[PDB]
């Protein structure tokens, strides 16, 4: 129904953003996708109505590739960095929705990263703390 | 609690923190 439709059409255009922004930096061509997109899509990945359809729908795949390096090994732009990690603090996300989508992984990244702002380092470690308390119920 | 089937859990979260270090 609507709310399946609704999550699986943001899903795509996630997809389609960030496959965009990646063949363009490696052709050399600006990736200013996700930069022209991020607080729209922000806005409604912040909907607790759409929340659970979009957890099932496996968004934190999208998000944790939003959040991954380039190609080139260049980090997205920290407007981007600050307001996903802003949007999965929001998030009621569980053991299973971590392990099939591996985003801790790039979440634990930025709270190590000796580059990243010392801001943005802080809120992945307590998002990381959050989510440890998943490990023990 | 087994400290060590936790830590299991926790691997399979947030791996070793060797997924990204291709970028430093």
């Amino acid at each position: 129904g609507t709310v399946l439709e609704i999550s699986r059409s943001l899903k795509k255009r996630m997809q389609d953003i960030l496959k965009k922004d990646n063949a363009n930096n490696l052709e050399g061509r600006p990736a200013t996708g996700k930069i022209e997109n991020v607080e729209e899509i922000s806005d409604i990945l912040m909907s607790k109505a759409l929340q659970e359809s979009l957890l099932d729908e496996g968004i934190l795949d999208e998000i944790k590739g939003w959040l991954e390096p380039l190609p080139d090994k260049s980090m997205p732009n920290i407007k981007i960095r600050k307001r996903l990690l802003d949007v999965l603090k929001t998030m009621k996300i569980h053991k299973e929705h971590l392990v099939t989508s591996g985003v801790g992984k790039i979440v634990y990244f930025y709270s190590i990263n000796p580059k990243e702002s010392k801001e943005v380092r802080a809120s992945a470690k307590a998002l990381v703390q959050k989510w440890t308390n998943e490990v023990f119920k | 609690i087994d400290y060590g089937d936790r830590d299991s859990l926790f691997f399979e979260i947030f791996g070793t923190g060797e997924e990204y270090r291709y970028v430093l």
